[PDB]
Order: structure tokens, then C-alpha cells, then sequence
């Protein structure tokens, strides 16, 4: 039973998915389940009462929205397995799970418990044929086309730098944060209520990922934005109140690299990346500054790669040649790597059949991926 | 015998760094002619020292010392009274009181015990402070172990626009020792040092120790940031690397990923 | 004037306990240290003895195309080594890196052929455990006791790199009808030195009581045991570390304060605490 595998990029953000051997993901949506707050009087509402992907997206106001995933780590597994199950539905795939191989991601250095339960769930619940979880740095180069260099990325629940060369992906000098998007989102939401505007509602949650992603910029030198004075532009709600913004757009961002503002003990993405390129061997680390990759929604701030550079340039040894490259389609990265990875004839060996897994166990997963 | 000063501190930089008291005064007792460079080279442990009048601990260097006593920061005397030791100032001994009161609720939030020290000596166009610090672990807990600090900073102050050029060379030794869950006990002792300078404005809100301060709290975030992974990133790779049962058949499926990766690389290609 | 005398009981301590990446540097540097060679060349011999015996490494005999660990269980005392395995006699030459002009051996070894089937299973294993293995069974009377002896070493040392890992292994397994009584200590070392020092120092003491049976269940049995204490162990060694050191390490000093606020400056400056 070898039929054309589905790839279902996970991502406590935003989840992605569709067939292999195709240039974009066609079924993307916002990774959650968002359930009624009002009291359904009226006859002939909204049938259901578990909304997930785009009707969610459209009745916001009316449903209470909570994340299952956060920093790569599933907390409600029921919720998971209802958005699972939404993919797999007739109104995303239109297909069985049990007809194709499936092709998983996950964050590095998670806890191996909930890598354990995602396999008993695409096993036992669903009836898959063959799993294969996968890192979502392999498949970002795998998408470039390159084998050698970094691959800082930054999505909505973690930020990790992975250095590879040539194949090998080192375990050892993978650095990761729990700081990430969601964080920036959160850390903005708190700057909002210090500058007046209040959003408590988990529907109203949406509005300041909203404002995020369009009005913020990060600055070069954070000192001088802070002795000058903004500007306060403005931007209109979905409802039509206009906000001015003010200082809160360019502090807000400041969280990924100075990790103390939040309240955390945290490295920080410029220190991350860094690390990732010291801790590997002293050979390789002038050909890991000259491929360093970046990735997710995260790096898609204005002045982010200028900010990341000038990083470099303050801590990295003077006179190596620094190069961020980046790909145009930023979000849809690791995904276009998976549909790769799952279209070559190689996948069908190093993927965990059903009969492997009902004979051995979680052991021979742990053994496939690593 | 410069080639023998080379060799010394080649030696100290691979003996225990647990036991430089003991290895140094062997050294000195194999070498007396480089008795005096390498107490000056060689770094050691803080030596504790006590000041009877105000009832505090102060720590020992070589710049605070002047012969044979050492200047409390509490008292401004030397013990032993010393005739005329070399004093700083009086406004630099003012600016001495306000850095070890700033340093003392420095320490204390970041550690929460041990005994630190804060000595400024005077020059002619700047103002160069030794900060010490000393903290040590939970003795009843089997896992012991230590932190020490030796910031030393030189400010050159501007004529002119109030600017001050800093220059932090900061070390910091470090000795754990880890002994519990019932399968062995371990003892890590590190030893790195990192240089920063920086030209800062001055401001009369806040003086220029808390301009001094401010490279002290980002360089140690740093430093032992730097030094965590140093650590993890050698004893990680090199003792895993070394005994890792899980390298065997990983080796059968690398393999199999050298077969796979060589005909990925020819499709990602085309 | 430090007397002669006194200059070789400090060149002794620090050749005693020396890391081995560098070890041969360090006699180097005693040596460049020291003008007068002799002195020193003399002092050395006699701890290279005790010290090449402490680190479980073996010198490759020319001839055997494998690789023997010398041990305080190997010297036979007239300056020459046991190859259990090869069942040859080796005159090791401890400032030069190899050891030939070997002698054949024979001995009826009636306790030291069971643990030859024994030891040749342990290497099996070992190969297993490193990608780089190297060992030594010792077969020996003790007062009257009957003793296997088996040594697993790695060494791991580059010079551009400048770190160094380097595990050794002690196992003695006495045999005694029915029960018998196992003692062994297990001590790893690694060490780097770029921008300066981190080192690695540990060790296992493990007593264990085994009952023999038959030659294929005692040599599966020993390595079993090996095998889950060396990964217990490593396991610790890693996992613990990664995780624990981090937090004791912090407990020491904490990467942000108790406030997890980047302490103000200006508050420490004008600010006033107590009653």
C-alpha cells in the first residue's frame, strides 16, 4: 500500500497540510478549537459546536478560542486529535487515513511522551499505514536545495538553530527557546492594556496577532527609539475604532532577542544562532556563517534580518563573511521540504510501517528518527 | 626562561583548576626565580579576609593590597596598620563607598549569599574598580561547588561632552562538584574569561559605577551563558560520542541515510 | 635554592596526575621547564610506570594487529606486560610509544582459559559500546583467590580541537562456587581548552554479587552488567548534567534575579530597605 503520502506539518500557530510533490500547501489554517461562548437559542445555528480552520476564522466573536500546542508541546490531546481528524474530513483533504502514508513534524528536543502519543494516535485512532516523523530544519534546506548550513526559524510556539552540513544533522549543537510568537503576541496584548486599549476575550486574542503581523517594525539600535519619540500611527479594528499604536509595535518584538523583558531566563534568537555555530566543530562554523536560513512567521518582522546581522557582527569573531539568506515563501518552508522528502523513492524505508510498530512499539520509532 | 613562564602558565592552563593554591606554591618552590611573574600571571582562588572594626569580609587582590596589608573598602585601613598606605581620593572614596553599596545589592540578587568586594584605584585621567565576589554552595548537599568573579574594569573619562571609555576583562572560575542519584559523582571546574569595552555618555541621573554596573550584569548573563554551554557542548558530544550504545545501530540506519541522502541529492537538484 | 630532590617530587604530582590528551606534553613541559633532562628523566620512568598502568591504555606490539591495555594485573614485575589474549609477553618502553621485542608464554591457565572464552565475548560487546575499543582480560591469582580481570579504555584526542575524552574502565570478577563477588570503578574524563578551561571528572564504585553457572552464561552475564551500568551511567551523565547541572549551577548563581528583572541601576543608587 504505497499511495501518494499526505505531510502534515505541525505548528502550534498555524498547522499545514495537503499532498506530496506539490509547490504549495493547499490546505492551511490556524492551529485551534475554538467552541461556543453564547447560549444557541434560536433554531437552525451553527450545527456542531467544535469549529475548527476557516468557519472558526469566520465566527471568531461567537467562539471561545484555545490553543492545544504551545512551544511545540500538545497540552490537550483531544483537541489534536479533532483537528487531525478535521484535516483528514471531507470539508479539507476529501481523503482516508487510511489510504496514505503520513508525514509528521515536530520541533527538536521535545519531550518524548508526546512524540509517543502522536504515534498511538496516527496508529490506533486513525488507521495509517506508515508514519514518519521528521525535524523541520532537514526539510527547510531540503526546500532551498542546499545540504550545508543553519537553520534559525521562528514560528508561534518555538525558535530553535540547527546546524547541518552536508547530511548530518548534529543533535548536539541544536539549541532551542520557549519564545516565540505567541509570546510577542502576549507581551503586546500586555503593552496595549499599558498604553489603554484592553483585550482580555480569547476571540479578541485574534485582533493583536492580527495587529502584530501588519504594524510592527524592529529597530536597529533599540536605544535610540527609546530617547526619541514615536510617532503613534494608527490602525482600524475589525470593528472600526481606530487605535493609535505608539511606542508598543517596536518594544513589543524586542522580547525574541532581549528574552528578560517578559520575565524568563532565556539565550534569545541572535544568541541562539550564535550558539548553534560555536557549539558544532571548528572547521565547519565559517561555512555555517556563510548558510544561515531563516523561517517561519516570526522573522518576517521589518528590520529583522538587519537586526540579526548587525547581532552577528557584535559577537561573532571580526573578519568571517556573514550571509542570512531567506526564502520568498517564508511560512510555507518546512512543508514544500516534507512534500520533497515524501515524494522520493527513499521515504518508503526510512518511514515506521503499522506492522513495525504493532510488533516492536514506541521503541522503533525512537529508533527511525534518530 | 620566558620559554619557562610559557610553560608555567601551559602547565596551569591543564592541571585542576581545584588545585591552584597547591600546585602554584609548587611551582614557585620548582621555578623561585619566576616567583613574581607568576603571582601576577597565574590566577587564583579569592582569599578571604576580615576586618575587625566594622565586623565584614572583604576579599584580597593585588591592586587593593599595597605591600604587606590590604585596604578594607569598609574601614579605608590596612591590616596590618600600615604608616602611609597609597589611599584613593576623597570624591573617589566617596565614589568607592556608593560602588560597594551598589555591588553589595548586586550580589546579593543574583546570588543570595557569599561575601563580595569593591576597590576603585585612582588614576590620573580615569578611575579602574576591582570587583570581587564569592559565593559558595549548599555544604550538607553532597553536590558542592562554588562561584568567583574578578571584573576589572579601566573608565577613561573625556574632557570634554562628558563621555567615558570602559574596558571590562572579566573571569570567572568555577568549580562544581556533583555527587548524587545514586550513580556516581561528577567534577566539572571551568575557568573563562571574555573582554568588553564600550564608550558611554554620562548621565547625572545615574553615575558612572551603574554605567560600569551595566556591562558587569550583561557580560555575566553572557559569560555564563557562554560558559553553560561550553560545558553541555563537550560533555555532551565528546562522552556520548565516546560510549553511546544507541551509535551501533544508528551506524546500520546512517548507512542506509548515506544510500538515501546521496540519491536526495541528486533529485534536489533536478 | 629548592634542592634537587624537591624538584622531582613536584614534577612527580603533576605527571601523576596529568590529563592524558596532554600528559606527554606535560612530562614536554616539566622537561622545558627543568634545565637538567636527567633529573627529571629519571623521576619520570617510575611514574609513567604508575601512571600508564592508571589509565588502562594499550601499547600496539608490532606484530599482533590488535591493541593490549597494561595494568597493574599484566605486570609481571621484571618490566615486562601480560597479553592475556595473544598469550605473549611485552617489554613496554614507557618515554618511547610503542613496545616491542616480545616473549612467548605458556602456563597451564586452567582458571585463565574460562575467562579467555569470557573475554573474547567482551570485546563483542565492547566494539559495541564505542565506535573505538580497546581491551585487556587479566587472568591472576590473588592470595590464594581466583580473579578475572577485565579493562575497557577510549581514548579520544585531537590537537586543533582541543578537547579530549577518554573513558577507562575497572572490572574484577573473583570466582567462587556457587556465589561469587564482583568489584569494579568506572572513571570518565574529558577536558576542553579554547577561550579557556572546562573539564569533566567523574567516576562509579559498584560491588556486585553474580552466581556462576556455565562459560556462555558468565561471559553474557559480566557484560550485562557492564553493559546497563556504563549506560545508567552515561545516561546520568548526560541527561542529569544537561538538566540538573543547569539548575544547581543556577542555584549557585541564577541567570536573572528573583524578580526575573534585569536589575535597575538607578533604583540600587536611590533606593532604601529595612525598619
Amino acid at each position: 500500500i504505497a499511495n501518494q503520502p499526505v505531510v502534515i506539518d505541525n505548528g502550534s500557530g498555524v498547522i499545514k497540510a495537503g499532498f506530496a510533490g506539490d509547490q504549495i500547501p493547499k490546505y492551511c489554517f490556524p492551529n485551534y478549537v475554538g467552541r461556543p461562548k453564547h447560549v444557541r437559542v434560536m433554531a437552525g445555528a451553527l450545527e456542531g459546536d467544535i469549529f475548527i480552520g476557516p468557519k472558526a476564522e469566520e465566527h471568531r466573536g461567537l467562539l471561545s478560542i484555545r490553543y492545544p500546542m504551545e512551544h511545540g508541546i500538545v497540552k490537550d490531546w483531544n483537541d489534536m486529535e479533532r483537528i487531525w481528524q478535521y484535516v483528514y474530513s471531507k470539508e479539507q483533504l476529501q481523503t482516508f487515513s487510511e489510504e496514505h502514508p503520513v508525514l509528521l513534524t515536530e520541533a527538536p528536543l521535545n519531550p518524548r511522551k508526546n512524540r509517543e502519543r502522536a504515534a498511538e494516535v496516527f496508529f490506533e485512532t486513525f488507521n495509517v499505514p506508515a508514519l514518519f516523523i521528521s525535524m523541520q530544519a532537514v526539510l527547510s534546506l531540503y526546500a532551498t536545495g542546499r545540504t550545508t548550513g543553519v537553520v534559525l526559524d521562528s514560528g508561534d510556539g518555538v525558535t530553535h538553530a540547527v546546524p547541518i552540513y552536508e547530511g548530518f544533522a548534529m543533535p548536539h549543537s541544536i539549541m532551542r527557546i520557549d519564545i516565540a510568537g505567541r509570546d510577542v503576541s502576549r507581551f503586546l496584548r500586555l503593552y496595549l492594556r499599558k498604553e489603554g486599549y484592553d483585550f482580555h476575550s480569547s476571540s479578541e486574542f485574534e485582533i493583536v496577532k492580527a495587529i502584530k503581523e501588519r504594524a510592527c517594525y524592529l529597530s536597529i539600535n533599540p536605544q535610540k527609539d527609546e530617547t526619541l519619540e514615536t510617532e503613534k500611527a494608527q490602525y482600524y479594528l475589525p470593528d472600526g475604532s481606530t487605535i493609535e499604536i505608539g511606542p508598543s509595535r517596536f518594544r513589543a518584538p524586542e522580547l525574541l532577542f532581549r528574552p528578560d523583558l517578559i520575565g524568563e531566563e532565556s539565550e534569545g534568537i541572535h544568541e541562539v544562532l550564535v550558539f548553534a555555530i560555536q557549539k558544532s566543530d571548528m572547521d565547519l562554523r565559517r561555512t555555517l556563517f556563510s548558510n544561515i536560513v531563516l523561517s517561519g512567521g516570526s522573522t518576517l518582522f521589518k528590520g529583522f534580518g538587519d537586526r540579526l546581522l548587525s547581532e552577528v557582527k557584535k559577537l561573532a569573531p571580526k573578519d568571517v563573511k556573514i550571509r542570512i539568506s531567506a526564502p520568498q515563501e517564508r511560512l510555507y518552508s518546512t512543508w514544500i521540504g516534507g512534500s520533497i522528502l515524501a515524494s522520493l523513492d527513499t521515504f518508503k524505508k526510512m518511514w515506521v510501517s503499522k506492522k513495525e510498530y504493532e510488533e516492536d512499539g514506541a521503541r522503533s520509532i525512537h529508533r527511525k528518527t534518530f | 626562561s620566558d620559554q619557562q613562564l610559557d610553560c608555567a602558565l601551559d602547565l596551569m592552563r591543564r592541571l585542576p583548576p581545584q588545585q591552584i593554591e597547591k600546585n602554584l606554591s609548587d611551582l614557585i618552590d620548582l621555578v623561585p626565580s619566576l616567583c613574581e611573574d607568576l603571582l601576577s600571571s597565574v590566577d587564583q582562588p579569592l582569599k578571604i579576609a576580615r576586618d575587625k572594626v566594622v565586623g565584614k569580609d572583604y576579599l584580597l587582590c593585588d591592586y587593593n593590597r599595597d605591600g604587606d596589608s590590604y585596604r578594607s573598602p569598609w574601614s579605608n585601613k590596612y591590616d596590618p596598620p600600615l604608616e602611609d598606605g597609597a589611599m584613593p581620593s576623597a570624591r573617589l572614596r566617596k565614589l568607592e563607598v556608593e560602588a560597594n553599596n551598589a555591588f553589595d545589592q548586586y550580589r546579593d540578587l543574583y546570588f543570595e549569599g557569599g561575601v563580595s568586594s569593591v576597590y576603585l584605584w585612582d588614576l590620573d585621567h580615569g578611575f579602574a574598580g576591582v570587583i570581587l565576589i564569592k559565593k559558595a554552595g549548599d555544604g550538607s548537599k553532597k553536590i558542592k561547588g562554588c562561584w568567583d568573579s574578578i571584573h576589572v574594569v579601566e573608565v577613561q573619562e573625556k574632557s570634554s561632552g562628558r563621555t567615558a571609555h570602559y574596558k571590562l576583562t572579566s573571569t570567572v572560575m568555577l568549580w562544581l562538584q556533583t555527587n548524587k542519584s545514586g550513580s556516581g559523582t561528577m567534577n566539572l571546574g571551568g575557568s573563562l574569561t571574555r573582554q568588553m569595552e564600550k564608550d558611554e555618555t554620562v548621565s547625572d541621573c545615574s553615575p558612572h559605577i551603574a554605567n560600569i554596573g551595566r556591562l558587569v550584569e550583561d557580560m555575566e548573563n553572557k559569560i555564563r551563558s557562554t560558559l553553560n554551554e561550553i560545558y553541555f557542548g563537550k560533555t555532551k558530544d565528546i562522552v556520548n560520542g565516546l560510549r553511546s550504545v544507541d551509535v551501533i545501530p544508528d551506524n546500520p540506519k546512517f548507512q542506509q541515510l548515506q544510500r538515501e541522502l546521496s540519491q536526495v541529492l541528486t533529485q534536489r537538484q533536478i | 635554592r629548592v634542592s634537587d630532590e624537591e624538584k622531582v617530587r613536584i614534577a612527580a604530582k603533576f605527571i601523576t596526575h596529568a590529563p592524558p590528551g596532554e600528559f606527554n606534553e606535560v612530562f614536554n613541559d616539566v622537561r622545558l621547564l627543568l634545565n637538567n633532562d636527567n633529573l627529571l628523566r629519571e623521576g619520570a620512568a617510575h611514574a609513567f610506570a604508575q601512571y600508564n598502568m592508571d589509565q588502562f591504555t594499550p601499547v600496539k606490539i608490532e606484530g599482533y594487529e590488535d591493541q593490549v591495555l597494561i595494568t597493574e594485573h599484566g605486570d609481571l614485575g621484571n618490566s615486562r606486560f601480560l597479553d592475556p589474549r595473544n598469550k605473549i609477553s611485552f617489554k613496554f618502553d614507557h618515554l618511547r610509544k610503542e613496545a616491542s621485542d616480545p616473549q612467548p608464554e605458556e602456563v597451564d591457565g586452567s582458571l585463565k582459559s574460562w575467562r579467555e572464552s569470557c573475554d573474547s565475548a567482551l570485546r563483542a560487546y565492547v566494539k559495541d559500546h564505542y565506535s573505538n575499543g580497546f581491551c585487556t582480560v587479566y587472568a591472576k591469582n590473588i592470595d590464594g583467590q581466583q580473579t578475572i580481570i577485565a579493562c575497557i579504555e577510549s581514548h579520544q584526542f585531537q590537537p586543533k580541537n582541543f578537547w579530549n575524552g577518554r573513558w577507562r574502565s575497572e572490572w574484577k570478577f573473583t570466582i567462587t562456587p556457587p556465589t561469587a563477588q564482583v568489584v569494579g570503578v568506572l572513571k570518565i574524563q574529558v577536558h576542553y581548552y579554547e577561550d579557556g578551561n572546562v573539564q569533566l571528572v567523574s567516576h562509579k564504585d559498584v560491588q556486585d554479587s553474580v552466581t556462576v553457572s556455565n562459560e556462555a552464561q558468565t561471559a553474557k552475564e559480566f557484560i550485562k552488567i557492564i553493559e546497563h551500568a556504563e549506560n545508567e551511567y552515561q545516561t546520568a551523565i548526560s541527561e542529569n548534567y544537561q538538566t540538573m547541572s543547569d539548575t544547581t549551577f543556577k542555584a549557585l548563581r541564577r541567570q536573572l534575579p528573583v524578580t526575573r528583572t534585569k536589575i535597575d541601576w538607578n533604583k540600587i543608587l536611590s533606593y532604601k530597605i529595612g525598619k
